[PDB]
């Protein structure tokens, strides 16, 4: 079986540490990186913040989890591969035997030591081309950076329907109600709403006059709410307001430059989130790489023998 | 971090570097031409004292 | 000495004329700027670094402890599908199942889930400590004290 | 009180009130401006010329002490040393920021100024050059002294042999020009005196910085060659009298 | 087209560099020409004035 397990095509390792590397450090980008360098209309100190933090992440972090991955990821076959039933047909008398195996063959199968510094070299070069010349890649690059941010704001937005509870439609449908903190949290959510639909660039940063706004403004409905209530809110609702205008911003990305004479109008659409989200996909795709070799030609044979 | 903010405060080079910020800069010349003037204006009283 | 007494005091004109423009200068765009020298400039940022990683420190529970269990969940829930539950699916005895499930959670527990758990605790305070630190969202931000900010954080 | 007594007129406003102070000026500047475009004003008494011997003796005529390094077959001066000249109590000096006092009567010290200047030298000059600006500071005083400041810049060599960096003699020229481009500084051209008037390299560089005769002072070392006549008596006396300058002069005399 | 807007999801028949090169020599060229309007004006004229 784990000669069998060094029978898996790099097809499967590429794209599997590609998938799994990327979904832990998916949202460390969009939560550390972009989100706060999309606060400013600098493009250029947009990509600027960006890199820098990149590089420095990539140095000290990227290479750890992406070698944690490849560990992980081939114990995961190889558990599948040494104890997963044939469908209804399996001997489990074996199975002691088996993870008592794997238990002392992970133990000493220590992953090559040196396998990040290739990898930071490898990513740093990943990250420093950032020339996008194909139709392609920007392709590519869009519509996996549109299911990222449509995960975070439904995972916003279901945070949101139980920091506000049902809306009229099920609160009647199944007779439901709110609490006291939910029925405060749409009055707040309101007002904020009314904000943004005005001053729809509002900055994610708020001015404790706008806390005191919101404040007497529901206090003025009857509903006094905590300084700490509004902040709580005002995040979630802020996503989801910025997300909403991402994914906007990311439909005229594709759709405004797919139009052809849309291609000499120089509107403001500069997509550089995609060139941001393009070259994470690249660089661990070439991560992936580097760590299939690595699996394949030497951490696989240290299984075996171990 | 309250020990690296004493330790930045001990460190006079890493506070140069830290602090280049272009107003501290503007700063220390408006500071060090006072100074210059002051010394100036002290040497031309003693230089017309000489006369 | 002639030299001296003949032209030393004019040099006045000119530091009066490079005052003037730095106090322009300022006027014009800093007319908060003073002489802020290496150790004003450090005392402020140090003060707002202080401040900021107090306010940290009186975060709310409530907030911590939401986004530790949605980042926790965000690294494990993957985990648990691929390795424990769809594997233990195969079978059609729940009892095996669930003995097979909380085996595999046993030993989960005892090597990975409070590494992953401790790791998402400490990622999660760099994450608040950065908000803090880093740039507030907004515009009044002054960049000056960026550097020494990020240095110590 | 003690304070206005000892930083300012302490029985000697002449040579002490101003004259430690105007180093202070030179030194604030300096430290403000590494250029020297604000200098002009603050004239200097610097000594240029070429790798002649004499740049050191003449240092050491006006500095009236053995203060200054000496050497033979080298280009001893790398960097710029000032040296603050006043009256005092006989043959003291002092070494800046070195917290040492100097007994200029005797070798130990006068030595120790020596050494600490070559270090200071060695720590200016980087590795494949032999000159740097940065300067060294000396407060010397004595009955023999008058209230002068004083700078000792490196000889023009025009040319770079011995594997030394090519970048030298322009080095050298921005360092001699630092000074010989201030208006108010007076300028001491060391020529040696162990050739032909014909051979001189800081000639043409004071004939355009100081067309006029303003700053410039030529003074001819190793007189000796005069008497032993190595050197053209007839071309000596022209000199003196100044018929071989293509330029306007300050003064001339003997080393 | 335009830089940007030539390349990102779109099939165009462009790739046109020359407009970046030539747009940065103008803005060389115009850098250089205040450049040395700033060092005629404050040294050089009046320097001939003076010859
Ligand atoms: N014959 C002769 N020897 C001199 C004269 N001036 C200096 N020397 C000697 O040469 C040395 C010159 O000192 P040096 O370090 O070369 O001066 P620097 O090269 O300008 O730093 C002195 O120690 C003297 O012994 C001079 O006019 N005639
Ligand atoms: F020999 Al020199 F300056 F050191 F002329
Ligand atoms: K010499
Ligand atoms: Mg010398």
């Amino acid at each position: 079986e784990v000669i069998s397990l060094s029978q898996v095509t790099p097809k499967h390792w590429e794209e599997i540490l590609q998938q799994s590397l990327w979904e832990r450090v998916s949202t460390h980008v969009i939560e550390n990186i972009y989100l706060p360098a999309a606060q400013t209309m600098n493009s250029g100190t947009f990509n600027t913040t960006v890199d820098i933090k990149l590089k420095q992440w990539t140095d000290k972090q990227l290479p750890n989890k992406a070698v944690e991955v490849a560990w992980e990821t081939l114990q995961e076959e190889f558990s599948r591969f040494m104890t997963e039933p044939k469908g209804k047909e399996h001997d489990d008398i074996f199975d002691k035997l088996k993870e008592a195996v794997k238990e002392e063959s992970i133990k000493r199968h220590k992953w090559n030591d040196f396998a990040e510094d290739s990898l930071r070299v490898i990513q740093h070069n990943a990250l420093e081309d950032r020339s996008i010349s194909d139709k392609q890649q920007w392709d590519a690059a869009i519509y996996f950076m549109e299911e990222a941010l449509q995960a975070r704001l439904k995972d916003t937005e279901n945070a949101i329907e139980n920091m506000v509870g049902p809306d009229w439609k099920k609160r009647w449908l199944y007779w439901k109600n709110r609490t006291q903190e939910q029925c405060v949290h749409n009055e707040t959510k309101n007002e904020l709403e009314k904000m943004l639909k005005c001053n729809e660039e509002h900055p994610a940063y708020l001015a404790s006059d706008e806390i005191t706004t919101v404040r007497k403004n529901l206090e003025s409905r009857g509903v006094e709410v905590d300084p700490s209530l509004i902040k709580d809110t005002w995040h979630q609702v802020y996503r989801r307001h910025f997300l909403k205008t991402a994914l906007n911003h990311c439909n005229l990305c594709r759709r405004g430059f797919y139009y052809y004479q849309r291609h000499f109008v120089d509107s403001e659409l500069e997509c550089n989130d995609v060139v941001l989200f393009w070259r994470i996909q690249r660089m661990l795709a070439i991560t992936a790489n580097t760590l299939r070799q690595q699996l394949t030609n030497t951490e696989v044979r240290r299984l075996e023998k171990n | 971090v309250k020990e690296v903010l004493e330790d930045f405060a001990e460190d006079g080079e890493k506070k140069i570097k830290l602090l280049t910020g272009k107003r501290v800069q503007l700063a220390e010349d408006l500071k060090k031409v006072r100074e210059i003037q002051e010394k100036l204006d002290a040497f031309i009283e003693a230089l017309h004292q000489e006369k | 000495w002639k030299m001296v007494r003949e032209s030393v005091e004019q040099q006045a004109d000119s530091f009066k004329a490079t005052r003037f423009n730095l106090e322009t200068e300022w006027k014009n765009n800093y007319p908060r700027l003073r002489e802020l020298d290496r150790n004003e400039l450090f005392e402020k940022a140090k003060n707002e670094i202080l401040d900021e990683v107090i306010s940290l420190s009186q975060v709310t529970p409530k907030h911590w402890e939401e986004i530790l269990q949605q980042s926790l969940w965000e690294r494990v829930s993957t985990h648990v599908i691929e390795n424990i539950y769809l594997p233990a699916a195969q079978t059609m005895n729940s009892g095996t199942f669930n003995t097979t499930v909380d085996i595999k959670l046993k030993q989960w527990t005892d090597k990975q889930l409070p590494n992953k758990a401790v790791e998402v605790a400490w990622e999660t305070l760099q994450e608040e400590f950065s908000r803090f630190m880093t740039e507030p969202k907004g515009k009044e931000h002054d960049d000056i004290f960026d550097k020494l900010k990020e240095a110590v954080k | 009180v003690l304070q206005k007594d000892d930083k300012g007129i302490h029985h000697r406003k002449l040579k002490k009130s101003l004259i430690d102070m105007y180093s202070e000026v030179l030194d604030v500047l300096s430290d403000y401006d590494a250029s020297y475009n604000t200098q002009d004003h603050l004239p200097r008494v610097v000594v240029v010329g070429d790798q002649s011997a004499g740049k050191t003796s003449v240092l050491e005529m006006i500095a009236q002490a053995r203060i200054f390094p000496r050497g033979s077959g080298e280009m001893m001066t790398r960097s710029p040393v000032k040296v603050t000249l006043s009256e005092g109590p006989h043959h003291v000096a002092l070494f800046k920021d070195s917290s040492r006092e100097f007994d200029l009567t005797k070798e130990e010290d006068l030595a120790a100024l020596r050494h600490e200047i070559e270090l200071r030298m060695r720590k200016n000059v980087k590795e494949g050059c032999t000159v740097s600006p940065e300067t060294i500071s000396l407060n010397v005083k004595g009955p023999g002294l008058q209230r002068m400041v004083l700078v000792d810049l490196p000889g023009v060599i025009n040319t770079v042999t011995s594997g030394m960096a090519p970048d030298t003699k322009e080095t050298i020229f921005s360092i001699s020009k630092a000074y010989m481009q201030n208006p108010n500084a007076i300028i001491l051209c060391i020529q040696d005196g162990s050739v032909d008037a014909e051979r001189s390299i800081v000639t043409d560089l004071v004939s355009q910085m100081d067309p006029h005769g303003r700053r410039t002072i030529f003074v001819l070392t190793k007189v000796d060659l005069a008497e032993k006549n190595v050197a053209s008596p007839s071309r000596i006396q022209q000199i003196i009298e100044g018929k071989l300058f293509p330029m306007k002069a300050l003064g001339y005399f003997a080393v």
